């Protein structure tokens, strides 16, 4: 947001099912797999 | 301080806003080049309620023009005062609206909000002290009505404490400019009952009455009616823009006006209005301003206040005048014809005054009335809705955008409850 | 940004496209050689690298004998020759030939040309389809084109101006078959249809223009005037702008009822103009007069369901409102009960243009009224009765069955038309 | 003092180099003839940072142009500002590089280095106090990659103390201008990590959008993109050339930017950026400059800051402004979006400012960010490299110049080592406990 | 400085030699006298003619080409046509007898006694060069002179230069249309010989150009003089970066490394766009987007191969005229998004773009129209292995009976060299399979 200097989530697109009725009185970054165990397939050369 | 951000939605809004910014700009002596060329230092003090400084001493308005099918913007962008706007405050979609409340609210409007909201915020923060919003509507078409309300609900939640006005032009009783008008009206009203603080209602038909019954005009054009609407809109923010011995902020005008949170529909009227021949006979004094404004003809809406009762009222006089006459006049009225005023409110008028009249006059006024005759707009619209919604006419165009059906009845029941609130408080 | 695509199918399609384009070039100052000596031509044209304004239309047909007149005429530098589409053999007034046998070889190139023509468009408003129901090419090939266009675009808006087979004056004998077939085919695909009849326009030319021998070109001049009035608000300023979607929404009440009449006023001769005044009230009364209807339908045998009006020139909204209120107060105009509303009005500051060597008169006010009345039940009944009288004996049916059809297509179409006239009866009936 | 010698590699760097020298020359008010015709004495105060005074009061740039296929040097020689270069600073080879890293680094490279070094030294002694070098690259072709890195290694061992910049243009994520692109990209990175001290990465794609959305341009040409790159290239050395109330040398921009010797790949962006239309209305204040710069679009590199976390950043303002505003502004962003900034660094922005704005503006800012999202670039490249080296496509060329196979696997391993460094410090908290739980 | 040597062998080789050299002389303003007009100089640059010419001691420009043939009857035409003042008579070469559609005569019997003459002509024609980019061999696979002598030439070129780059714009025998009967033989006999010697070989067909002439140009009476004009347009667009300025220059060397992945897969297709007449030309805009769509169409190919049955290993796009790099960058990205256009997994890249500021020239009295944008696409697709399979069939169809063989073995050949060349094809065909 150019106005608040903050990364904010986008607003919600309307939906016809969620229409208003009579009564109305009223961001972390995706972490990288630094310590995540990589996939170890059995496709080594020793096994072969 | 006290800044105001202004919206113009739809074809009607994009054209009322043309005359509005032409009126206000001349009131502060700024050219279509945006440069200030007035005389007094009074214009410069509160210029920032509508404009922003720019390099070289230009003053661009704090407006936002939004519309589907930007064809009508190409007009104002080419007019005399079309060179003042910032080009980034021109939001538009390549497709058309279609006088269809659905796609103006669900499909196409939604694809523009992501851009519109970046526009409203970037110039809501430039305001050191935001006062409120104001919009100009048209309850007939799709862009003004559909995108208008959808814009409001986004604004109502982002800035709940600030104030939101709507100078919505409502449909006409006897000649309808569109056929789908009653559908588009209620579905918008169902938004204004909950997402609006004040809502002045206007009718193009009653505007015609004032236009040749009082002004006695010959060839009235929409350019002349907008010279009327822009006169009352400019008549509100005088206390914000000009000093006065009894000022009246925009917020204090509401608290003195609506007793209950739902009755935020008003009716307005301007004074004085004379022909080119009458200015020779009639005199300009407070007793004249106070009878032409209290009459049942200057009411710019097509609702006769004599078929109801006034809850409260208001008046924004302009020009150095005697602040007693204004006090005893608005008193004398409530006493004479006591049948039209409620009893559990002893003194039901508010009176402000500004030392600075319009640019060309010496005295002027402006009127805001909260009557129970406003229900007449809602009876007439309620039947025109039910006469064709019970038959399911013109409706396959609305379900085409995945709209439901209860969204019609809920929008209607909400009205037929609002029409009863206006009657409890009318003990006749 | 405000761009439309025009399609002229069959013979009468291009016969009226010629008039429409001689109108548009003259109205926008476009010489016949493409270029002129923005946002005003962009609705109908496209600018090349330097000056050349090529129109965004397509002329489709199966007889070379007319596309070659066009190619050799003065209006030959205008069109991209790939737009003028012709075929070796014609449909020979045969729906089966137009639909199953011949048109299915050139639909591919017509569609890829429409693709290339809509690519350059930024904001596309809709498809105008000038068709002539009654001739094999027109009918069958327009049905096929509209089905392909609906499956391609779908969201776009299709207006179809269909010269309709006439009650008595008719240059054909088999046309009661292909008219029913074309209706049953296109009904599900067109978004709105404007009907108009050679007999009605002949009567208009007789009574108003004082011309007694119109050779199919005065009718085209009148149709060009009508479309110019209808699409003004796309390329000309003025209060109450109105575009295609606004036009169709508040006018088509049910998915079936989308056929509508048309009118125009004033329509006079260069001397009755000079000896009349033509105020807006007179113009609107003449528009709502039945004897001005461009189709052979009498609106006093029904009830209106909506009307659309496009005023041009020196017109003021208060006068429009007063005239509409007077029409409402009048007693000879009926309205089906469930529309207390009923008028979509628009204004344009651009008066209607006149052509050199034409026949209309220079005016400053004009109205093109378009109403959806429940009286076209009578023309549908006429057409169905004629189809009935003929198909009772299996007349001419061997042609349609040899050219790639079978019998069930006649029964489907007749039952659809029976259902359509029952619709036009019921949806008007009041409780 | 504080001299800077400039190199221009490949066709690209030789082409943006023609634009850079068109900006600084006009910034110091000298004409395409090379004679000074500016106004202030400030233009002459620090002209020696880029130019050598000549006879007759002319100023010749301290640039070097190296490129095989001399046809392109016949272009810059023909440009408007072509007559200012010393023609003896034109080292070219008659053959062609062929977009082949090997011959640009092994065969045809080794035939010019004996000549180029004799030029670089010739104007290294002309300087009394050499500040550093700077090169322009294009990691795509053979000349920009092969000859470039081959040159750097020659400079690093003969001038170890001094500093080397690098304005290398990197491949594009979605489009490829060459087909052997992921081969030339990796083989160079194995040379920039050791022998470079700073390396700004720039991409043609993100330039096309900046020119499309922000600048609202319709048909950006290379004369426009290279106009952008030339801007920020000048935006760095403004402290060396012009006064400032908070100066920033090249060395003091590095020490405050690279905490570890391997993370010297930066990401740049320029401000302000507006069209001719909106320029009529925009008021230029430190707020407007500090919102635009921190945005994710202005990053001329094709790396999204949302996928990472800013290790450090920088901001090189210029123009008479208030030094408090810039100080609290960068403090707000660090506080609102605290999640996108590492926490084992208390404050991670250095704010500089110069008293001299650009020639036509009133205020301007230049941004450098050392983000952990840059690893996305090295993922994509390392992916394409292992999609074709697995099949050994286009490889029979590189072996043609005496290369072998290990020198490819090392090049990729030396990237996966690098991309781990970014992943570790992007997810390492101040405490040594939260990571392993 | 940037010079190439253009060799034309056989008839169709020197038939298009009359088309290319009609263009270059016209494109640089050189009138057929070899002089410049010297009064209305239009050449925006100097020493640009140097790519194809050699200014003499005073005024005249001699083209650096070599017309070679065994039939006198066609080179005797050049010596009488208007283009007789251009060529040094020592360049035009002729023989008394003809190969007569026989690879053995073109390769073994007759060719061996005039190569020494031609080679010495090339030697003296490359000495005056300073920087020689590479040769440019024009051939017509299917004749005795084109294949027999053409192959015998390249071997003599490889053993001499080797490091130099050779290109082959060899016309290829068409599947259906065929102006001969023994061309399946001498075609196969050519490839096995040129393959180890040519460095890249553009192929194009007489039949596919007939249809481009039929659909787009809409010509009902095509002739070899109509096809030869197109090949002039390609090579003009190809060598433009050698003799003109513009962003993204492309040299022959840079063109060859990033287009040939394996040492033997170098048989690449071609295409050109727009190809239109004077009438359609001016009711259009010819966006960069629509041009690069027709370039990748299967109809705009110049070989009768369907690229939709295979995948693209690389593509090279020489734009020409007024093109900005953003549109190439935005329109190529449109194509990678399409689904009809496949790319083998081992190339996530695949485009070597090129731009030139010099629009294409038009021959007065031609058939093409003047434009401002043009795209010559050169792609290396794996579907090209199909046209290599038809000849594997027809050769196998007649070699069973051993028809026409007594000619070849009668002119200093052996039956071994027939199954020799057959190995290399069935070996080559599977090479197009290994990459799948
Ligand atoms: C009347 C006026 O003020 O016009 C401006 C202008 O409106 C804008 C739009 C300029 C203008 O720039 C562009 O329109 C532009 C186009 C393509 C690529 C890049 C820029 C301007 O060209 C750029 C030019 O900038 C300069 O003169 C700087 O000193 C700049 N000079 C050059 O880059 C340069 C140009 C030609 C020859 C040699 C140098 C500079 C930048 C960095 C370091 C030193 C100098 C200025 C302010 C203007 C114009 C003329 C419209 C902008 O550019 C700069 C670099 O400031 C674009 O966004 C900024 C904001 C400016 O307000
Ligand atoms: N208003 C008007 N109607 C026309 C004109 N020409 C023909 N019509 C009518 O169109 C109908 C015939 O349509 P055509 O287009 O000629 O027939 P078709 O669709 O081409 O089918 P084929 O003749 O088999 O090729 C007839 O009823 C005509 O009266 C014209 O120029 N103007
Ligand atoms: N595109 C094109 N193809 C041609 C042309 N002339 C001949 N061809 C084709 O080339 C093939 C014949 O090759 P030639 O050059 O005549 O034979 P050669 O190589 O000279 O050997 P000899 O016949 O013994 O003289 C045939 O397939 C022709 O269709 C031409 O002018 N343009
Ligand atoms: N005072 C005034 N009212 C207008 C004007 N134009 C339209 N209106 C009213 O606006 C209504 C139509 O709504 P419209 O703005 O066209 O549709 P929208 O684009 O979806 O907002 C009609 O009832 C008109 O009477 C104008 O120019 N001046
Ligand atoms: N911004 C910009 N990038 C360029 C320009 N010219 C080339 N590039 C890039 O330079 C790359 C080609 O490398 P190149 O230097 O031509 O080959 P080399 O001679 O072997 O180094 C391509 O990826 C081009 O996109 C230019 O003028 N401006
Ligand atoms: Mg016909
Ligand atoms: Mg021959």
């Amino acid at each position: 947001s150019k106005s608040t200097l903050s990364y904010k989530y986008p607003a919600g697109r309307p939906n016809p099912t969620g229409f208003l009725k009579k009564g109305d009185g009223e961001p972390s970054p995706p972490q990288a797999g630094a310590y995540k165990r990589r996939e170890n397939p059995p496709n080594t050369a020793f096994r072969r | 301080m006290r800044e105001i951000v202004h919206i113009q939605g739809g074809q009607c809004g994009n054209q009322i806003g043309a005359k509005f910014w032409e009126v206000v700009s001349d009131e502060h002596g700024i050219d279509p080049t945006g440069t200030y060329h007035g005389d007094s230092d009074l214009q410069l003090e509160r210029i920032n309620v509508y404009f922003n400084e720019a390099t070289g001493g230009r003053y661009v308005p704090r407006a936002i023009l939004m519309d589907l099918e930007p064809g009508t913007m190409d007009s104002v962008r080419s007019g005399p005062y079309g060179q003042i706007f910032r080009p980034d405050n021109f939001v538009f979609g390549q497709t058309g609206a279609g006088n269809n409340w659905a796609k103006g609210h669900y499909t196409e409007g939604a694809e523009l909000i992501d851009s519109v909201l970046d526009v409203v915020r970037k110039e809501a923060e430039s305001c050191d002290c935001l006062q409120g919003f104001q919009v100009c509507h048209s309850l007939g078409g799709g862009t003004g009505s559909g995108m208008g309300t959808l814009l409001i609900s986004k604004i109502r939640e982002e800035y709940p404490d600030r104030m939101m006005l709507t100078f919505s032009v409502v449909p006409s009783p006897k000649v309808s400019d569109t056929v789908v008008e009653p559908y588009n009206a209620t579905l918008s009203v169902h938004q204004l009952v909950e997402n609006a603080d004040e809502c002045m209602v206007l009718d193009n038909e009653a505007l015609y009455d004032i236009c040749f019954r009082t002004l006695k005009l010959t060839t009235p054009t929409f350019g002349d009616l907008n010279h009327l609407i822009s006169a009352v809109m400019s008549g509100i923010t005088c206390c914000l823009r000009f000093p006065g011995q009894l000022n009246a902020d925009l917020r204090k005008l509401a608290v003195n006006l609506i007793p209950f949170p739902r009755l935020h529909f008003f009716m307005v009227g301007f004074t004085p209005l004379t022909s080119r021949g009458s200015q020779q006979y009639r005199a300009l004094t407070v007793p004249e301003l106070t009878q032409q404004m209290w009459d049942a003809k200057n009411m710019m809406c097509a609702a006769d206040p004599r078929h109801g009762r006034y809850l409260t009222a208001s008046a924004l006089f302009r020009g150095r005048m005697s602040t007693k006459e204004v006090d005893e006049q608005m008193l004398n009225v409530q006493n004479k014809n006591s049948s039209y005023f409620v009893e559990w409110i002893p003194n039901n008028v508010k009176s402000s005054v500004c030392d600075i009249p319009p640019k060309g006059l010496k005295m002027s006024a402006t009127f805001i009335g909260n009557s129970t005759a406003i229900q007449e707009m809602f009876k007439r619209v309620s039947e025109q809705f039910t006469a064709m919604f019970r038959r399911k006419a013109f409706l396959h165009w609305y379900t085409g955008e995945g709209m439901d059906e209860m969204e019609f009845t809920e929008a209607e029941s909400n009205m037929n409850d609002l029409v009863s609130e206006y009657q409890q408080y009318q003990d006749a | 940004m405000r761009e439309v695509i025009s399609i002229h199918i069959g013979q009468a399609g291009i016969q009226v496209g010629n008039a429409c384009w001689e109108l548009y070039c003259l109205e926008h100052g476009i010489q016949p050689d493409g270029q002129m000596p923005d946002d005003a031509f962009n609705t109908f044209f496209s600018e090349t690298g330097a000056g050349k304004h090529v129109p965004r239309c397509i002329f489709l047909d199966l007889e070379p004998t007319v596309v070659d007149e066009v190619r050799t005429g003065t209006y030959r530098q205008l069109f991209h020759p790939e737009q003028l589409i012709s075929g070796k053999e014609d449909a020979a007034n045969n729906f089966a030939r137009g639909h199953y046998t011949i048109g299915k070889e050139i639909v591919d190139l017509a569609l890829d040309r429409i693709r290339k023509l809509a690519d350059n468009c930024t904001g596309l408003q809709g498809f105008l389809v000038f068709n002539a129901v009654g001739g094999g090419t027109g009918s069958g090939l327009g049905s096929l084109l509209l089905e392909r266009l609906s499956v391609d675009y779908g969201k776009k808006s299709k207006l179809g101006f269909t010269v309709y087979p006439s009650p008595q004056v008719s240059t054909a004998v088999v046309e009661p078959y292909n008219s029913v077939l074309s209706t049953h085919s296109l009904l599900e695909h067109t978004d709105v249809a404007v009907m108009l009849d050679n007999e009605a326009i002949y009567d208009i030319c007789r009574r108003s223009l004082d011309i007694e021998r119109p050779t199919y070109t005065n009718l085209n001049r009148l149709i060009a005037q009508v479309i110019s009035s209808l699409t003004a608000s796309l390329r000309f300023d003025g209060a109450l702008n109105v575009d295609i979607t606004e036009f169709q929404t508040n006018l088509v009440p049910y998915p079936r009822i989308h056929f509508m009449l048309s009118s125009y006023a004033p329509i006079i001769s260069a001397e009755k103009a000079y000896h009349e005044q033509l105020s807006v009230a007179e113009i609107t009364n003449a528009a709502f007069e039945p004897a001005s209807m461009m189709v052979k339908c009498d609106p006093r045998h029904g009830k209106y369901m909506a009307c659309c009006l496009m005023y041009r020139g020196d017109v003021v909204p208060k006068d429009v409102n007063a005239s509409v209120a007077t029409i409402k107060t009048k007693r000879t105009i009926q309205f089906v009960d469930w529309c207390p509303t009923g008028f979509k009005c628009g204004i344009n500051y651009q008066p209607p243009t006149v052509v050199p060597g034409g026949d209309l008169a220079k005016v400053q006010r004009a109205v093109c009224m378009i109403s959806n009345s429940t009286a076209i039940g009578e023309i549908f009944s006429r057409l169905d009765h004629k189809f009935d009288l003929m198909y009772a004996k299996r007349a001419f049916v061997h042609w349609y069955v040899g050219e790639g059809m079978e019998e069930g297509e006649f029964s489907e179409a007749r039952e659809d038309l029976a259902a359509l006239e029952k619709d036009f009866e019921e949806v008007g009936a009041e409780s």
